[PDB]
Order: structure tokens, then sequence, then C-alpha cells
RNA sequence: UAAGGAACUCGGCAAAAUGACCCCGUAACUUCGGGAGAAGGGGUGCUCUUUAGGGUUAACGCCCAGAAGAGCCGCAGUGAA
RNA sequence: AUGGAGAGUUUGAUCCUGGCUCAGGAUGAACGCUGGCGGCGUGCCUAAUACAUGCAAGUCGAGCGAACGGACGAGAAGCUUGCUUCUCUGAUGUUAGCGGCGGACGGGUGAGUAACACGUGGAUAACCUACCUAUAAGACUGGGAUAACUUCGGGAAACCGGAGCUAAUACCGGAUAAUAUUUUGAACCGCAUGGUUCAAAAGUGAAAGACGGUCUUGCUGUCACUUAUAGAUGGAUCCGCGCUGCAUUAGCUAGUUGGUAAGGUAACGGCUUACCAAGGCAACGAUGCAUAGCCGACCUGAGAGGGUGAUCGGCCACACUGGAACUGAGACACGGUCCAGACUCCUACGGGAGGCAGCAGUAGGGAAUCUUCCGCAAUGGGCGAAAGCCUGACGGAGCAACGCC
RNA sequence: CGGUACCUAAUCAGAAAGCCACGGCUAACUACGUGCCAGCAGCCGCGGUAAUACGUAGGUGGCAAGCGUUAUCCGGAAUUA
RNA sequence: UAGGAGCUAGCCGUCGAAGGUGGGACAAAUGAUUGGGGUGAAGUCGUAACAAGGUAGCCGUAUCGGAAGGUGCGGCUGGAU
């Protein structure tokens, strides 16, 4: 049974794996440079408690979490609240 | 909701939560059965130097998220 | 340049790793040769396993001199070593897996079996 | 995988079947659900149903899956069908 | 001196190739001493950084370097002998 | 616990010890005259030899740009007087494909496989779950594209080449109604590690088609769509045993000996790193060699109880070898890319790949494996309402003192 | 898979049986070509002008779809404690 | 210009089955090669030991031996006189 399962992995690895540099990117870009200027307790300095909690039910619903330093990243920022 | 517990003995010394179990039992036959003492261990090193060296312990030694002791503690006992 | 006692490597994969030559065949007195010849050798390196084992005679054609060609074309083709391959007494090879590069001037050589065998052609 | 497993069993033309629904991922001869029962549904005089009646609860509101005649069977057993007035109640 | 590489020759005579220093590695056989430089490998330029010294130390400096990288240039770095 | 002569058991023979063809059974069985019939059970050992592949895994316009044809109406007759040569429907069907799929499993093998690899039993503070059941939201959605559709040459070729372009149940631009989200005081447990207490801020879409009689949507029922929960389900980490046996294999080992800080596994770590002692491992024959899928399985010694894998069943690992990555929730995939590798074929040279471990037989062999066997008939399940296929799963057809009746 | 089974009974005393030997133990009979020759030949044999036995035979023996072996375990033989 | 940081276009180090190099290990043929036993009439040697095996001697044991056999020094009965 030999079909064409290898012509079209490529174009569904770009409609999901290369949407994962589309959305994504914006993580890939920003653990480099802009993640990592916004740490450091710089002049943005850690503010999620209140964006994220505004705004991962709006626009900002990512899903790559998990566990065993704090989150995977970075999901435990509502300490002040 | 429980876990393991067992007895032992403490051997070496470091930093980082002794306690370095050398548990005593027994061991059998088929045809005759001569059930006869034999060890098994768990190494690990000093607690802050709390657990004095030969220590006849009730043993266990923490949760492991470093890298020198095993598993689960429950409460140092008694020197040998 | 070319003359007999003289060590030629081979690139196929009949069993000989590296050979020198006794003869180069055509007529009364000839001395040298180059490339899209036949000639007569000897291995003093055979390749483990392999149809010919060392210390045995062999005939062979030429590949790729050092000392290369310049063509009717007015232009020129050489190479940075040299390199023979073993036949059957019909243009036929032993060894069919043949490595690296060969020209195009045996075609007239009848080759054209292993120019067809060949990688790159030149 | 999941559809009720009509079980090929015995010797030459014994299929003395045993009800079950393989499990999500494992095959006919693997690991299941849960076996419920010890008879050919195919079986020359019915159906026949004998199964653990009392099972309805667990497999019926977690995974298991008849098809197209022993849904029948069981709810005019009381189970399957009947589950449905389970869930309403 | 291309290219080939002892076919010369009675005979590799001759010439050719080697070499300095540093590092790593060196079998057999032994009358135990040795063999053994065994073999076989690898390396050396110039600049900026200390590393931190050998101290040149008075001490970092004075050069070599403790000797560590990072860099610059060429086909080429005991560039000669 | 129920078993049990040896035809005999040495010398000159009397005697002890001794081991002993054999005669009896069964065996993957098999070797040396086919019979009344039938029946069982079974199934490449050598040939895990190369494997040719056929065929070996397929399901959904009930998703839609629907293209195509084309139902139906179907102007005008195109006149040896019967068309959709026309209007729009353009349904249904490959739909052009874009998309929901699995595909490791029904299928195969035990190559390998030192240790939970499995047999086989535990503790788990070591939890997640396209296909799935149930309680909580509707059936808000970007359609760029996108084959739809067009355009540009080449080489027998492999298969590419430039130019643009619509739908979807594709998915995606922007807000949302389900332990959603982890902080202020909120507990103790298995110290480590759990316990949700708090207030949920934080979940947030959509998949609407085919649409029943009708309310064309109720819930859009279907079978396909978004959100907490558990759970079926499976896997999931930590301990004992066979987790190896074996010195004409012994002294074993060096961030080593596996906590603290950074990193990450639903979980958790030297897994790498700044510190820790040369320590740790030891004739418990560690090291190392040999070996390994594991259990039952059978036969059977008086009972003691055991050796038992071919089959046959269960439980691991591998699917042209290998290596990187992708991936499907998980893949290194029985019928996925790039490949080295290897050969195979082709070559018209420009380069392309192939790819037997599904199941038959092909060369082969054997004492042995049927038959490049039958068909999905039934049952089976993956996708699919409906319906479909895979069937080489399934069942069967032949084979037979292999062993009889 | 089955115009086959069930059935008429069509059918007729019909349409369906070999072993080592004829050896003490092998129970299968004594014989001849047989004179330790051929060769059957299992503990062991026989055979040399009186072979039962080599070869052969009508029966012929132990059980019958029957006849003897081959690898495995054990009875044998706890001759494996 | 993403030009800054960036990855592909460019540079500093990684393993990779692979690939081929190198010395050992095992083999197998065996080499105008080559040691132990048995074996097949033992023609080779006396019945060498068993009747003091013709002479009781023996055990460790120089010793040579084609083969039964022999002579040296420490313990011994396993002996007829």
């Amino acid at each position: 049974a030999n079909i064409k399962s290898a012509i079209k992995r490529v174009k569904t690895t770009e409609k999901a794996e290369a949407r994962n540099i589309s959305q994504k990117s914006a993580m890939r870009t920003a653990v480099k440079n802009a993640k990592t200027a916004v740490s450091n307790n710089a002049d943005n300095k850690n503010e999620l408690v209140s964006l994220a909690v505004k705004l991962v039910d709006k626009a900002a619903q990512s899903n790559l979490i998990h566990s065993n330093k704090a989150d995977r990243i970075k999901s435990q920022l509502m300490t002040a609240n | 909701n429980d876990r393991k517990v067992y007895v032992g003995k403490v051997v070496s010394d470091k930093m980082d939560k002794t306690i370095t179990v050398l548990v005593e039992t027994y061991k059998t036959h088929k045809l005759y059965g001569k059930r006869v003492k034999y060890s098994k261990k768990y190494k690990t090193h000093d607690e802050n130097n709390s657990a004095k060296l030969g220590d006849i312990v009730k043993i266990q030694e923490t949760r492991p998220l470093s890298a020198t002791k095993r598993f689960r503690l429950v409460e140092i006992v008694e020197e040998s | 340049m070319i003359q007999q006692e003289t060590r030629l490597k081979v690139a196929d994969n009949s069993g000989a790793r590296e050979v020198l030559t006794i003869k180069v065949l055509g007529g009364s007195g000839r001395k040298t040769a180059n490339i899209g010849d036949v000639i007569v050798c000897t291995v003093k390196n055979a390749t483990p396993g392999g149809v010919v084992k060392k210390g045995d005679v062999v005939k062979a054609v030429i590949v790729r001199t050092k000392s290369g060609v310049r063509r009717n074309d007015g232009s020129y083709i050489k190479f940075d070593e040299n390199a023979c391959v073993i036949i059957r007494d019909d243009k036929g090879p032993r060894g069919t897996r043949i490595f690296g590069p060969v020209a195009r001037e045996l075609r007239e050589g009848n080759f054209m079996k292993i120019v067809s065998l060949a990688p790159e052609v030149l | 995988a999941v559809k009720i497993r009509l079980t090929r069993l015995g010797s030459k033309r014994n299929p003395f079947y045993r009800i079950v629904v393989a499990d999500a991922r494992s095959p006919r001869d693997g690991r299941i659900i849960e076996q419920i029962g010890t008879y050919n549904p195919t079986s020359a005089n019915a159906p026949e149903i004998k199964v653990d009646e009392a099972l309805a609860l667990k497999w019926l509101n977690d995974g298991a899956k008849p098809t197209d005649t022993v849904h029948n069977i069981l709810s005019k057993e009381g189970i399957m069908k009947k589950f449905d007035e389970q869930k309403k109640a």
C-alpha cells in the first residue's frame, strides 16, 4: 500500500509546525532578545500579575505549560494578588 | 498514602542529608529452607554532621531533586 | 608521463586496491601511454574479499591521468591523480560500483558501458 | 479496538463466542474493557444474554459500546437503552 | 625540472630524503646493562589580552613567559645556514 | 504420595561394587509394504536463505472552490420529427483536491533483547488520556491562501521548471458562559512532600455541512465542531524475587561514590555544571565472559514436585541496516521524508528512486511447513451516519498411522 | 458447507489384515542348497556331511490399520541419594 | 539594510552509524612440516610380571630403553626361605 504519505507531510507541518514559528517566534526571539530584556527587573520588570491575568482569556491564550522550576517557564506571575 | 520506611545503618559523610542505609534481613532455600542473614544498602552523605557515622538508624534519605541521596526519609533514631 | 614500473590506482570494486604496470601494449617498441588505453599490470595490494586478489596478472584501462589531455576543442582537462580500471577481455569490468570522476574520451574507447556505469563524465 | 467483540473461539467449528468489547487500543486477542460473561451471542438458541448485568454502570458510563444487535437485547434486558433512562434519572 | 619513480646498474656508488628544539609515544631480544633518538606521531610565525609566573622579580613590570587563550598575515611561520 | 523385570549386569566360577545397549511410552516429530471409510489436532525446523511482488491499510460532497460529467426541468428544433447544441437548479458521484482520519494494530518476526527485557509480586506523594462515556458553552469564527483556475520548457526518462489564483467540517485575524488560571491569611505529611483550601481575575470557541417532519432549528437530531472534570483505557515512577548464569574469567571503580543551586521529565533525579571522600565496588566471583524477549506449555521422578518457549497461549523488542530531524496524542513506523550504507533497475545520462518481517509461493532446501490456496460467506475491528473496505484477521478447501481411532 | 446427510434399503455371505522368526532367551517347524561359508545375526547366537537358525519356504507369531526403528525425558534402574 | 542581537547566505567544535587505515586475538587449509594414544596377524620380544615367574623384594627414585626390561640414594610388606 504505497501512497503519497511523503509529499504533504511538509506542507501540513507548514500549517502546524510553521505556525509554531508564526505564533511561537514571539517566544523564540523573545527568549534571546525581548523576554531577555523584559526580565532582569528592567524598565518593564514583571508586568504579568495583571497583564496575563487580563489577557490570557482575551488573546494571550498560549498552551505550552509544564512544571518544576516554577512552571515550565513563566505562568507563576500572579504573585501580587 | 504511605511509602518506604525501612531501618538501616549509616556509612559515609559529606554535605546534604544523610542516611546511608545498610539494612539486614533474611533469605532462605527451597529443599531445606535456611533463612539466614543478608543485607542491602542505599548510600548518601552526611546531614549536617547530624547523622553520626555508624548509626543504626530508621532509614531513608529524602526524595531526590539533586544528586546524592535516594528516597523517602523517615527519622534518625539510634547510634551504632 | 606514464611509464611501466609505475604505481596505478583502481577505482572499482572487483577486489583490487592498487596495482603497478608491466607493459604498455600497442606496437613493437611502445613505451608510454595516457588516457584511452589498455595495459597489463599486477596487484601489490588487493581488497580483502573480492574476485581479484593480490599477486595476480590483470588487464586494465586508463582513467583520469594527471597527464590529462587536450582535445580538438583546443582545450584541456587535467586531474590531480591517476587511476585504472580492470576488464574482462570484452570492455567489461569486474567491479561494478565505479567511484570518482571519469573522462568522455572513451566513448570512442567503447567503454560506453562503463560510462553508463560511471558517475559524472567529462 | 472498540465495538462489541463477537470473539472467535473453539475447535473446528465450535465458535463459542464471548460477550466482550475489546479495548480502544487492544486487539481481539488482547486486553479489554472487561470480560462480562461466558456465552456465544451467536448461539443457535438465542442471543442468550448471561452477563454481569450490574456492570452496566461502569463500562457504559466509561468507554463501552454495542453494535446494532445487542443494544436491543441489552435493553430488553434493561441495560443499554435503560442506561439512558438511568442517565435521565 | 613537469610527469613516472631504481626499469639504470655488477651493484640505489652517486646524488636524493633526514636532521635543530619541544611534546606524546617507543616493540622484539636481552649476557639486564640495554635495545632506543627505537619505531611512530604532533608541534615552533606576528599582535592584544594575564592567566602570574622562570620570577627579570624590587613586582605586574625586564625578557623569556605561568603558559592561558583571543586575534592578524601569508602558499608557506627552527621560514636563512 | 499408588511406584519397581533388565534379554543381562565382569572373574575359573562363589560373592560385593559399578555402570550399562536394551525392551515402553509420548515427542514440531521422522525414517524404511497404502488400507473399509471417515475423523481429528496441527502446521518453513533446515530456508532468520535471497526474497519477485502481487496484495500486501484502508474510510468519509453527510465538509467544499463543488471542477468534470450530469439528474431535473431542459428557449429555439439541430428537421431521414427528436435536444438539456439555451435559460438557471446545476443535486448525487473521482469530487480538483483542500481536509477528519488511522496506518506500531487485525498482520508479521524473535534479529536482537543482562536490566522489570519480560515471568511474577509489590510501593507509588510517579499522572496524562485524536479515537471514548458522563456533568457544565454554543453551535460567535481569518478564509491569506488552497488545489479550485490559469500560465511558463525540458529531457524516453526518474521528475522538475517560471508566472499568477477560490471553498471547506482546513484552519485561522477579534471579545465570551464549564476544579480552568496560582497570590494574599488560611493544614500537616509520607520531613522531603501533599492539601486546596482563596478568588477566581485566569477558559473562549464554533463546525457548520448532509439536515428528519417541521420552527431549516430544536439541541442544527446525525457526525462531525470548542471548554473544566474525573473516569474507561492504557501507559505511568519507586522496591523484592528468576531481574542474568559463569574465576582453566578477580581485586573492581574515578563529578566517580548521586544531595545543594541552574536547568525537566503529567513525576523525579550527575542528565551537565560551582562543593563534597578517594571514595565507592568487592571473590554476595562486583569486574568480565557467555546469554537473554519472559511465564505457562509438556513429561514426570513414589510424594518431594519439578525440566518444560517448537507450537500453543499470555507479557517484551524489531519491522531493507544505520543516523538527524519532522512528526500522528504517541511513529523512527509490516505498505513515513533526507539520507550514508548497500546493492536493484533503468538509463535516451539528465539522475532518480528501490526497500518481503502482511500472506502465498518464486531459487533453494529439507524428514518438515501445505497452496505465488478459497472468499468476506459469517464474526472481527480502524475510519466511516448511511455505507464501505483490510482481510493474506476470520473462518474454511487439500495434506497426513506425526499419532490413532 | 450438503440434491449430499435422513431414508428405500438398492448391495451381497458383499465393495474391508502383517510382523522377528521359524535360534536357548524370539513362543512363529522341521526341513532341505547350509558345512563357522553364505549369511539371519536383539542377553547370547547358529553354521563345519545329523542347522532348529545362512537362503528358502504351506502354515507360520504378538497384535490390526496392523510393521520395526530413529533424536528427547523417564519406566527400566530412588543403578542418581 | 533586519542593519543592530539573530539563524539561513559567512565564520569558531561536535559527534555520527559510515568509510577506510593500523597491531593483536580466534580459527581453517594445512604446508617436498609436524606429537600422544589407540587401533588393525603383532612377523620385532620373552612369556619379560602372574607358580619366590623362575632371582620374594617393593615404594619415592639418577638411569637408558622400537617394546616387554635394567643399575643409584630415603620409607615399606605387597615374602617364599
